[PDB]
């Protein structure tokens, strides 16, 4: 049951939709709720898609990741495992690895990920000490404007 | 003028080099040894020695 | 020797000194009156 | 800083080492038995053992080997101490005077090193040229004998294999040769080497390595006629001689591992073997013209669990047992019609590992009376102690006790007992739990090779017979036990904290508090309470039940519904194992944080960390002496006395007295065996030592300290071992000189020395006053 | 020292080179009294009046 | 027989003839040998040192202490003036030793190189003058010697003299220097000496100049400033601390 | 675990068994701070940490921004969860702060009344624990990459200093004589260590990629010459011949000074016997280092099997020393890790990285 | 045991591709692939090398490249090809002396000048004779590595094949790919040595993550 998952994430990502299609979003939600190794498979899909060079695609992948994060618990451990690389690819903290074009998509990704990090710190921050550390690290070492 | 400068922190001479991304009007200076990195805007007149001297003031100003 | 390595005369003499008569004859160094390691 | 006085109520009795030889005289057949700090000299008479001397080492006797150098009339004695005090001793009897002289002495401790897993092993070359010691991993300390040292100089020969299981010196070797079994990732192996003193290094062995049984755990050096050595595995037995490879697999040994051995014949054609189970076996080497032909194993019979045995003569074998009473037996040529050729000749009482103990004023006299959970698996028995000398009784259980408590209202003892079953499950022998007057099985709803079974045995405190045995659930361990009445109703209960043991988890996560009431000869299940962890300890606390779940100490209340209800919890604990009480103060013995003085606040109804010691000591007991003096015995055989200090600094307890008792204190208990000193707390130990600790006054402490200094200046130790060093507080990462304690034995030895020695000691009051004072100190025990 | 031997082989090389070729670009001329450099075997045979 | 720390035994009768200070010196010298470092005998002229060295060497060979069993092929660099004195003293005090002279006078009457080879293969004490070492440095420095005792080694104070560079070739760590005055003009002599016996201790030469030669020497001038005098005093104390173990300097 | 308690009470097994088994079981279950948090005082990354030897309470720490901070680790509060305060500090306003990143800081062994520190400003200041004033300095001609005082010497008090110059300095604290140098290396010396077993055996490693075990009493350079392939032939004293194929920026003697662990910029670690320098062919796989300066790591003590806590990128990688198993990886930092220390009393690890954080890993349950 | 593993891997060598001029070569990393216990693999390889069955040669293309060759394949191919192509030109005798004296004696990876000048009486002329034979190559001044004549062809093919295989894994989805899928796939023409050979090498050097899944062992690129 791996082909359909890859297909579905492919349509969700490659479409470049400004907003996720809710019906296939719900299909993904239900089908991922089916199994946990399949949840990891979806996570791997998202990580692979994030590296690909397009800001809109990365925005879609990050939005999916945020949905799963807020919805799933094991997904939280799984992503906060590599929170380092996740922040690197979304925030573009390393200048050596900037965010691809378009510029509008990159800025939207920046704003959305800042807000998502803030919300996660508010919600699960105590539950994942590494999240609190990452928030603080962003706030001071990188000086990310959370009020923007 | 010359381009490699003593790291202000690890005191290793000629260990800092600069990357002037003229596209974004931003230049980066990075200490290869201590991996310290300083970011700052540049204009079409700016030079590495101008960028470096922004770093030192940033170091001292924060060190106040 | 950059790809910035300060290459030494002894390295050079050892390298040259192994060259055979035929390759140096190809280079034009006539092997009998000019051997590249006597440089 | 605090003031205390310990003393030996009863010397240790278990044996950890015994060797037979000619030490007292060249002709004497001497049997030397090493009780923990007592080295008892006997002479093997035609019948029994004739005592000739007992002496006090300043050191736990770890190694003891008799050897006869070239030109030496009678065997010399070499003994090592756990603190690595080395000493060679010689028997010199000047008529009536028996003078154990110190030929050569010294200390051999390396400054830093990982003390080896299997403990110190000391072996001597058969030709008596050198002494080989294996103290630390990777090194092999070698002490030459030909180079006559009065100091025991040594040197180290690095050992490329780091995990050695056993090592022996091979016979029939022109140069000293060592065989050892070592463990590496590939499995267990055997190798040999050749020691070269001049080079101070090994050389290639007479024959190359070889792959052995997985559990090859012993090596037996065969004498010259056969040469080579014999490896004993858990399952098979083998013999190697470089080329000869004899292997056997007798199934009879598979049930229990062979732990000990002793050669019977001077030529070594006959060997004895004992297992943990106590079955005594015989190994017989068949020669062929000589070389080795065949290996044979035969069951001679069963004995006490033999930690160490030695054939004396004439079929007389001495069984030295650390777990049960030491035995003297006769090996019959003919079986005893039960497959057994062994018949018990003599038994020496051994208060086994005193796993738990309780004082009772039985008979309602003014004299205390101790009842101890002595013994072990098969030797499990109860001893009863009184002054009459110390009287000793016995009550065999044939199963290990774990805790004991007394219910005077019920006139019985709550004795946790446990047995082993091999298979559903089958009991190996008929024990006390299975032989009870009445029995029942727990049927709880909270939960739904060879295995252990736990039972609660209700014992008459008059006749010492099993009134009841309420067996527990399957895979349940009854850990702690207390007899008391809770809340406000008058019923005195037997409360049993338990745990759910399964092989798949290291830490039990499931346990239940069960309250029983023994009445009408029957144990009724009054109540229950599931908990999320084992209950390592419970104790009454002012009408309430203070129980110790894995890492949470909580106060339980006996509700009017006859049920447990938590009041409060405290969590800053690694593992709260040992608990004691006096007023609103508790003393929590952490597994490694060593104390936590928790005072219960009733006006709030919770706990407060009044203070804590931060030295990481691994506790084995705990007890409150006074309102502000706390005793604790760590696992490394030391006593430390913590006193409340005098800000947050007030939170730091202070270790005021430090002392190396040399034993493993299993239990403390307030009381006194008898009808100047304040308080009295008795402790049992692993080696059967029973001791008493008491307080003093300051001037008395100063005087006694001075007297001890004088005695040390005067009395000459066995191995020239300085007393202060012997009693110095010692740990793997620390070492401090003893303070705040007055060694009982040394002071009480003031009497048995001659008048010039007192006058020398009392060179600065008179000797008679000190004689009176030491008599008074002797009075308490 | 690595840097001292670097300098001393630099100096031996310098002396040989200025023995057969004194006028090198950037490098200093081997000096002599009266304020004048030396004359190498290449100046002996360079040009007019060589 | 006198018994030292580990295994060094000197015959008792030989020990008896020695004075207190000389036997103290023998103990110190064997301690040096234990550390495997060189040393200088600082005893003033005539306090008696050839006796000390002969006693130590005889005890070492006698002790059979552990390449070399006991004493290996040594060499004694001495000025020409005292060579036969050396031979006489060796014969008187320890006649077991084979002492063979490498000199034109000599006692060989054949190729010298044969003599050096034979002494090396015989564990003998070869004596020679500085001139042969300067000339035969190739031949001397190939035989895996054991000791390189320098009698009146203060000749070596010139760091770059041919004799100095010649004698600084022996690879053994046991280097002995005999001179009651191991500094005669200035600190550079001290430097070269401790270069020969313990190459690392004082730093490289220029470092040594900067660190001690200037603050010490310049502070002794009549016009020295008091602060500079205290500086020189400090540095002198430090240097004496540094070099203390390796000079044994008893006065008359 | 109850079986161990039974065996210990009955005298079946020595208490040693339980102690070391439990210590190992705690080290395996190590994970990020449930119940600690280190106060934040450093503006830059933390280059070094050094828990005191005796009583293991106080913990120096040397920041990349020149400040030293002295911590307290004991939970003086009454709560289950607390923080490690800072006791004092050699701040930036102290008259004797280092002008640059502090590269090494070490307690004085045998007594907490002192601590030594080194920095890239070519100075090795010798502080007082109590008065907090630099009671000495050794000024050097090149930057000081690392130092180390002997951990066992009751006699000598030398202080090896490995600088960017090829000379190993041996300063003394007893009357200060910084002249001594060990001749033989060829480039920068990125790490030095004293043997814990033998007083005088110093092992230094240099960017020219070989480690050399000196004896500092001798006058014959080095003793042993570490060679990857441990072939038959022998060599003189140089930094050459490749203990590693790249810069060697790490050293650690195992707990009792027998072997010798060396990480190097060729992404390898090697366990060498330290009696004969014999590469014992344990391997550990591919351990990532690319630090251009010294790399600090540690080994456990009082555990049944011996571990090593080697930084690995931004993660601490735990291996078993003698077997090479990769037990686990600790993933809690965001930049490269630079120093880790081990608290042998309670089997706890503290880790410092460039991200200006000092995390605590404590055993769970 | 490593001995088996090297045997099977040596079978995978396509001898025909190098017209039997080159003895078959196995990379130590591939030995790690079949023997996961890296330490035991190294110990047993050292055991074999001491016994003299195999030689280890520094291939140079990576500092961690040690090629493993059976000693008899080495002797056979070198004697045959070198002496045939060099019948008459002088270094044939010198190479014969080398194969007769050094290789049976010391299996060491590098050769230093002192050893050949003294222990083996080789001259500078003979050392140059060897160097032109391809049998030695310069490590340093007066230092040389053992070598196989003609190894450059194999090195070039191996390098291009490795990078091609890594690229193929990269271009698969996730940067992931199942091992069976890779092996069954049609090999690129650049990959001249066969895919199993290169796959073992990649797995052994930890260049590719081996993930045991329900469908088999998946290849994933570790995150760089
Ligand atoms: N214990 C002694 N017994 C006999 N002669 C001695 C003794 N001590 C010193 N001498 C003699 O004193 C003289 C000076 O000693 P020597 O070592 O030759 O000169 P210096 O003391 O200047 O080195 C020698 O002749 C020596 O034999
Ligand atoms: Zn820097």
């Amino acid at each position: 049951m791996d082909q359909k998952l890859s297909k579905l994430v492919e349509e969700l990502t490659t479409s470049g939709e400004p907003r996720l299609n809710p019906e296939k979003m719900k299909e993904l939600k239900k089908i991922c709720k089916s199994s946990e190794e399949q949840l990891s498979r979806a996570y791997r899909l998202l990580i692979a898609q994030l590296t690909q060079e397009h800001a809109e695609i990365r925005l879609s992948a990050f939005q999916i990741v945020e949905e799963l994060f807020v919805r799933s618990h094991q997904f939280r451990m799984l992503v906060v495992s590599n929170f380092q690389e996740f922040l690197e690819l979304t925030l573009g903290t390393d200048p050596a690895q900037p965010l691809p074009p378009p510029r509008e998509a990159a800025q939207r990704l920046r704003q959305a990920t800042t807000r998502a990090v803030e919300g996660w710190n508010e919600k699960f921050g105590e539950a994942y000490k590494k999240l609190a550390l990452g928030y603080h690290f962003l706030r001071h070492n990188k000086k990310v404007d959370f009020q923007d | 003028l010359e381009t490699q400068f003593t790291c202000p922190f690890c005191n290793h001479e000629k260990s800092c080099d600069v990357k002037m991304d003229r596209a974004r009007n931003t230049g980066v200076i990075s200490c290869t040894v201590c991996l310290e990195e300083f970011q700052t805007p540049i204009t079409y007149l700016s030079e590495p020695v101008d960028v470096y001297s922004d770093w030192i003031d940033a170091c001292e100003a924060a060190n106040q | 020797a950059e790809w910035k390595i300060l290459l030494s005369p002894e390295r050079v003499h050892e390298i040259f000194k192994r060259i055979s008569d035929e390759e140096c004859f190809v280079l034009g160094m006539e092997p009998r009156y000019a051997r590249p390691e006597w440089m | 800083m605090s003031y205390n006085y310990v003393v030996t109520a009863q010397k240790p009795t278990a044996v950890n080492g015994c060797v037979t030889g000619h030490f007292t005289s060249a002709e004497d057949l001497n049997l030397l038995i090493a009780k923990n700090t007592r080295l008892e000299i006997y002479v093997v008479t035609a019948e029994g053992l004739r005592p000739v001397k007992e002496v006090g080492m300043y050191g736990k006797i770890a190694v003891m080997e008799l050897f006869r150098p070239k030109g030496e009339s009678k065997d010399l004695l070499f003994i090592l101490t756990a603190k690595y005090n080395a000493c060679i001793l010689e028997y010199k009897q000047s008529g009536e005077s028996i003078d154990i002289i110190t030929r050569a002495h010294g200390n051999v401790q390396d400054r830093i090193g990982r003390p080896s897993e299997t403990g110190i092993i000391g072996i001597i070359d058969p030709e008596c040229r050198m002494i080989g010691l294996r103290l630390y991993d990777g090194l092999f300390k070698v002490i030459p004998l030909d180079r006559d040292n009065k100091e025991l100089k040594a040197f180290n020969i690095r050992l490329e294999e780091l995990h050695v299981i056993d090592v022996k010196f091979l016979y029939g070797c022109q140069a000293p040769t060592i065989c050892f079994v070592y463990q590496d990732p590939q499995g267990r192996h055997v190798k040999t080497y050749e020691v070269s003193l001049r080079e101070k290094e090994f050389n290639k062995g007479p024959w190359k390595q070889e792959n052995v049984e997985a559990e090859a755990s012993m090596v037996i050096a065969v004498p010259e006629p056969f040469g080579g050595a014999i490896i004993i595995g858990q399952e098979s037995i083998t013999y190697h001689n470089g080329d000869k490879y004899l292997a056997i697999a007798p199934p009879i040994i598979k049930q229990s591992t062979i732990v000990c051995h002793n050669r019977v014949d001077p030529n070594g054609s006959r060997y004895l073997l004992g297992d943990m189970e106590g079955r005594l076996f015989m190994l017989l080497l068949e020669k062929e013209e000589v070389t080795l032909k065949d290996l044979r194993v035969e069951l001679l019979g069963e004995t006490s669990i033999a930690e160490c045995l030695t054939y004396l003569d004439n079929g007389v074998v001495f069984v030295g047992s650390r777990l049960g009473d030491s035995q003297l037996v006769k090996l019959n040529v003919d079986s005893n019609e039960q497959g057994s050729y062994v018949v018990a000749m003599e038994t020496f009482t051994n208060l086994g590992p005193i796993v738990d103990m309780c004082v009772v004023d039985l008979e309602r006299q003014g004299q205390g009376q101790l009842v101890t959970c002595s013994g072990a698996f098969k030797e499990g028995s109860l001893r009863i102690i009184r002054n009459g000398k110390l009287h000793i009784r016995t009550v065999p259980l044939y199963e290990s006790p774990r805790k004991i408590c007394y219910q005077e209202v019920s006139q019985c003892f709550g004795v946790l007992s446990s047995r082993i079953e091999v298979q559903g499950t089958t009991a190996l022998r008929p024990s006390a739990s299975t032989q009870a007057l009445s029995s029942s099985v727990s049927s709880s709803k909270l939960f739904s090779e060879e295995v252990e079974v736990h039972n609660l045995l209700i014992i008459d405190q008059h006749t010492f017979e099993v009134l009841h045995a309420h067996q527990f659930l399957q895979n349940e361990y009854a850990l702690s036990l207390v007899s008391c009445k809770l809340g406000k109703d008058p019923n005195t209960y037997f409360i049993v904290g338990t745990a759910m043991v399964y092989p798949e988890e290291a830490e039990p996560k499931q346990g239940r508090i069960v309250v029983f009431q023994y009445s009408d000869g029957k144990l009724q299940t009054v109540a229950e309470k599931e908990v999320k962890g084992a209950v390592y300890s419970m104790v009454e606390f002012n009408g309430k039940l203070l129980a110790s779940i894995n890492s949470t100490v909580r106060l339980y209340e006996w509700t009017t519904e006859k049920e447990l209800r938590t009041e409060c919890n405290h969590y800053n604990n690694i593992m709260a194992l040992y608990l004691k009480t006096k007023g609103d103060f508790i003393l929590v013995g952490d597994l490694m944080r060593s104390v936590l003085l928790l005072a219960y606040k009733p006006m709030e109804g919770n706990f407060e960390e009044i203070a804590r010691d931060f030295n990481p000591n691994w506790m084995s007991a705990v007890e409150i002496l006074d309102d502000d003096n706390f005793l604790g015995a760590e696992n490394a055989f030391n006593l430390f006395v913590c006193q409340k200090d005098s800000d947050e600094e007030r939170q730091h307890l202070q270790e005021v007295g430090l002392f190396h008792l040399g034993e493993f204190v299993n239990v403390f208990c307030h009381g006194s065996l008898v009808m100047p000193t304040q308080g009295s707390v008795l402790f049992g130990t692993v080696n059967g030592m029973i001791g008493l600790v008491t307080s003093l006054s300051e001037s008395w402490y100063n005087l006694l300290l001075d007297m001890q200094n004088r005695l040390n200046k005067v009395i000459k130790s066995v191995g020239k071992i300085e007393h202060s060093f012997w009693r110095s507080f010692h740990t793997e990462r620390k070492t401090e000189p003893a303070t705040g304690f007055i060694d009982g034995d040394l002071i009480e030895s003031f009497l048995d020395i001659s008048r010039p020695k007192m006058q020398e000691v009392v060179a600065n009051a008179t000797a008679d006053d000190l004689i009176k004072v030491v008599e008074e100190l002797t009075r308490i025990h | 020292a690595a840097h001292v031997i670097a300098e001393d082989v630099k100096l031996l090389q310098f002396h040989v080179a200025t023995m057969v070729d004194n006028e090198l670009p950037g490098l200093p001329r081997a000096m002599q009294k009266s304020g004048r450099p030396l004359k190498s075997l290449k100046q002996r045979l360079k040009g007019k009046e060589g | 027989d006198a018994e030292f720390d580990e295994g060094f035994k000197v015959p008792g009768f030989l020990f008896k003839k020695l004075f207190k200070y000389q036997q103290t010196g023998v103990r110190w010298l064997w301690e040096l040998h234990c550390q495997q470092a060189g040393g200088i005998l600082g005893d003033e002229m005539g306090l008696g040192k050839t006796i000390q060295i002969i006693a130590f060497l005889a005890g070492l060979s006698y002790s059979k202490i552990r390449r070399f069993e006991g004493l290996g092929p040594t060499v004694i660099v001495c000025p020409t003036t005292v060579m036969h004195q050396w031979v006489k003293e060796f014969h008187t005090w320890w006649p077991p030793f084979r002492v063979a002279i490498l000199h034109e006078t000599g006692s060989y009457t054949h190729k010298k190189e044969k003599l050096i080879r034979d002494v090396a293969h015989c564990h003998g004490i070869l004596i020679t003058s500085y001139s042969y070492i300067r000339l035969m440095q190739d031949d001397i420095s190939r035989y895996d010697w054991h000791y390189v005792i320098l009698d009146e080694g203060h000749k070596i104070r010139n760091p770059n003299a041919a004799v100095t560079l010649a004698c600084k070739q022996f690879r053994t760590p046991h280097r002995i220097i005999l001179s009651g005055s191991p500094m005669q003009n200035n600190l550079r002599e001290l430097w070269s000496l401790f270069d020969f016996i313990f190459p690392g201790k004082l730093g490289t030469l220029p470092v040594f100049m900067e660190q001690f030669s200037v603050p010490i020497t310049m502070g002794g001038y009549s016009n020295a400033s008091p602060v500079q005098v205290k500086t020189a005093y400090k540095c002198a104390c430090v240097l004496r601390d540094t070099i203390n173990p390796y000079l044994l300097r008893r006065m008359k | 675990m109850l079986g161990f308690l039974s065996a210990r009470q009955t005298g079946l097994e020595d208490p040693l068994r339980l102690r070391r088994a439990e210590s190992t079981r705690r080290v395996l279950g190590l994970e990020l701070n449930k119940d600690r948090d280190v106060e934040r005082i450093h503006g830059g990354g933390i280059n070094t940490l050094d828990i005191e030897p005796v009583e293991g309470r106080y913990m120096l720490s040397g920041g990349s921004d020149g400040v030293i901070v002295l911590y307290d680790l004991e939970n003086s509060s009454r709560q289950s969860y607390y923080t490690c305060k800072a006791v004092c500090s050699i701040g930036r306003d102290h008259p004797d702060v280092h002008r640059y990143s502090v590269e090494t800081v070490q307690w004085y062994p045998h007594d907490t009344g002192m601590f030594t520190s080194s920095s890239f400003d070519k100075t090795l200041k010798v502080w007082d624990t109590n008065t907090l004033q630099t009671a000495d300095v050794f000024n050097f001609e090149e930057t000081v990459y690392s130092h180390h005082m002997s951990p066992v010497s009751t006699k000598h008090c030398l202080v090896a200093v490995g600088t960017r110059g090829p000379k190993v300095q041996l300063c003394d604290l007893k009357s200060g004589s910084c002249s001594h140098i060990l001749q033989g290396h060829r480039q920068e010396i990125l790490a030095v260590s004293w043997s814990p077993r033998y007083d005088y055996i110093l092992a230094t490693a240099s960017a020219d990629s070989r480690v050399k075990l000196w004896d500092v009493r001798r006058a014959s350079g080095c003793l042993i010459t570490l060679d990857q392939h441990n072939g038959k032939k022998s060599q003189a004293v140089e930094s050459a011949n490749t203990a590693h194929n790249g810069k060697v920026n790490g050293l650690c003697f195992t707990s009792d000074g027998l072997h010798l662990l060396t990480v190097g910029t060729d992404n390898r670690m090697r366990l060498w016997n330290s009696s004969n320098g014999e590469n014992t062919l344990v391997n550990y796989g591919k351990v990532c280092n690319n630090s251009k300066k010294g790399l600090k790591f540690t080994v456990s003590c009082g555990c049944s099997s011996e571990f090593v806590f080697v930084p690995y990128g931004s993660t601490i990688a735990v291996y078993t020393v003698y077997s090479g198993e990769q037990i686990t990886m600790l993933k809690g930092h965001y930049k490269t890790v630079d120093c880790c220390v081990f608290q042998s009393n309670f089997q706890e690890l503290y880790s410092g990285s460039r991200d200006c954080n000092i995390l605590a890993w404590v055993p769970s349950l | 045991s490593a001995r088996a593993a090297v045997s099977e891997l040596m079978q995978l060598f396509p001898r025909g591709l190098f017209e039997d001029a080159l003895p078959p070569i196995v990379l130590r990393s591939q030995v790690y692939s079949l023997v996961p216990d890296r330490t035991v693999a190294d110990r047993q390889l050292k055991e074999l090398q001491e016994q003299g069955e195999i030689r280890i040669v520094q291939l140079g293309f990576d500092l961690d490249a040690h090629g493993i060759i059976f000693t008899e394949d080495y002797r056979t191919r070198v004697c045959d090809c070198v002496l045939k192509a060099c019948d008459g030109r002088p270094y044939a005798g010198a190479v014969q002396k080398f194969l007769a004296s050094v290789l049976p004696a010391c299996g060491d990876l590098s050769f230093q000048q002192d050893q050949m000048t003294q222990t083996f009486g080789f001259r500078d002329s003979e050392i140059t004779h060897l160097v032109n034979a391809g049998v030695l190559t310069v490590r340093d001044a007066g230092s040389w590595w053992l070598a196989v004549p003609g190894a450059g062809r194999f090195i070039k093919y191996f390098v291009k094949g490795r990078q091609a295989v890594l690229s193929m894994v990269r271009k698969a989805k996730y940067r992931e790919l199942l091992l069976s899928e890779l092996l069954g796939r049609r090999a690129p023409v650049v990959v001249r040595l066969g895919l199993t050979y290169h796959v073992h090498d990649l797995i052994g050097a930890q260049l590719v993550d081996c993930i045991s899944t329900t469908s088999g062992t998946l290849l994933r690129l570790p995150e760089t």
